[PDB]
């Protein structure tokens, strides 16, 4: 039923902004998204670096019991190291966490959602969807 | 208002009183669990309690802060 | 999980699915309506409620005797 | 998730006297707040050691009802060994009881709430918190 | 299928001295003996304690694997309470974790496995065995 | 001697090589799982092989160091 | 957990149940016989085996590059 | 049950030195040892940017069949956004895999197992250990 996985920065955009456009998106595309625990310890460190993290945390709760984390499997972690190193001969620049969620998303199949496409453009092998 | 917990089918379900009886239109409803917390929503607006209240505090970093 | 609504005791009801099944320690709750959505919450949660009620005997023996 | 594992010394404290300052911490963290079976047996023993038994006894409920009771676990015990063992060599004493809450938090990551800092300070691998 | 409920005295005798005797009641009572997490830890701290650690902690592996340990739950700590509680009226004195076995084996009905009967013979409701 | 790991009844299964078969009056065995290695052994001698080896250093602290 | 104890191939076999079946990753597996016992080990976890064995080549990035 | 969790260093270090003094320590705490998903796509990454990547890939293989690859689950991801909080707090600078790292261990009560003590360090809450 999964097809959809939301990468961090569509999330924060999400729970800081909640935006109208992607109420919709998720109302409709409910049961159809998760996110990987990278996503995850990503909320979760804006939420602890605020002054009022229990308040954030809860807004997340809302947010994560929603959805579906997935695991960091082996799986990802594979796809993850050959993109990783894709990236490298090719002198294409991805953030690390980023790297791992687009991973995480070849490993299981999944749809890359985000706001920032230009990121994940540069590795192969990615369907990539503009929520913002 | 407060009710009752009763056992159907082998599972917990929640008599609701007509006080807070949600509308007929309703069929299709999404039950959320944060913490011992059940949010009850009609199926396609599961999002909506979400996105209305649940204000997040100012200073959530709004970047992102990912080593780069 | 979504589950299905259905009627009993002249009233509107839901089944609490597996996974969004409540502690079962909890038999009564409080069934808050926001909007088309609702709120259940164990009847009996807020610690003020117990922090203001009832409290304990001056037997009650403030150090545990730990043996050691 | 759960953050915090209450020790047996912060409950008895907040049982007798009801503190203010503990009902601003307990409101702000509720939800992520659990106790031991370890202490959950202590403050029963206490109840029932009283001179109301039951009347206490409904008054540890009220309190237990409100958290999460955390069965000691097999992990639990290992990790106690483990302290045991430590303190030990080192000469240095915590109580049987204390040990195992101890333990419990590690195996689990929590963080230890007590008012007995100095007692639970000598544990490594723990972090604890006066909620006093 | 659980009937007996081995103590930390009869277990620590059996992995030391190894006793013929116990090891034809073992064969012949496979399946129906368990431990408690109370027993666990302690056989864990007497290996952490020895020099050859993992040494002795791969010989406790070979007991558990063939064992079943149950987590001292709610129950548990609910009968081991109440039964302190006893014990402080009668003024009768048992060590903190045999309490705890004590009433981990009340809370599930089983039958104390030990070497020391005096020590478990002063607390009520328990049906205790010498395998010594 | 080495062997195959094949499925059988949707489930794990080993061929013993004749090499190492076990006696025929041996029906039942019981099967324990010590980290990856498992212990097979005859139904009513499940101890026997925890008993003849795996001997216990002599530091093992023959008490039991109870707070009491 | 016990199992019981079948014949296939023309050798005696045993089935792992859910409870105690081996890792899916071990394919082959070293049987070694102590008594009546049978000792099933994966074949291949020697340590000493991966420390005499193939190395790596000088490319091998010894520093992570982690990022920052 | 497991309680090292091998850190990247100390793996790229074990693989391209076989050190004789890590494998003892392997030998000695076999079976109770594990590394992160983190760990695996990092050294994965490692030998897909060699020159012969089959070959290195090959001795990768090896080295995890014989330890257990953990998946990076939401307690890890919790625990490394408590760590990266608290880290920024202080201005104490770990870098991103590693925290990773460091909040899998914690989550689980594990040591961390690393040649670069001084970075874990900065973490609190974490057992360490130089096995180099």
């Amino acid at each position: 039923m999964l097809k959809f996985m939301l990468d961090t920065n569509i999330c924060i955009f999400t729970i800081k902004n909640k935006p109208a456009s992607v109420r919709e998106r998720f109302n409709l595309n409910q049961g159809r998204m998760c996110i990987s625990s990278v996503t995850l310890m990503e909320v979760i460190y804006g939420a602890e670096k605020s002054q009022m993290p229990e308040r954030n945390l809860a807004v997340i709760e809302g947010f994560v019991s929603r959805i579906d984390v997935l695991d960091y499997d082996a799986a990802a972690a594979t796809h993850t190291g050959q993109i990783r190193a894709e990236l490298a001969l090719q002198g294409r620049p991805v953030g690390p966490f980023d790297q791992m969620i687009a991973g995480h998303a070849r490993s299981r199949g999944l749809i890359i959602v985000t706001n920032n496409t230009r990121e994940f453009e540069r590795v192969g092998g990615l369907r990539i969807e503009d929520w913002s | 208002m407060e009710t009752t917990v009763f056992l159907s089918n082998r599972s917990q379900a929640v008599r609701l009183p007509k006080a807070v009886a949600l509308p007929e239109n309703v069929k299709r409803v999404e039950v959320i669990a944060v913490g011992r917390t059940r949010i009850i929503t009609p199926a396609g607006e599961t999002w909506d309690e979400w996105f209305d209240g649940n204000s997040v505090s100012a200073d959530f970093m709004d970047n992102r802060e990912q080593p780069g």
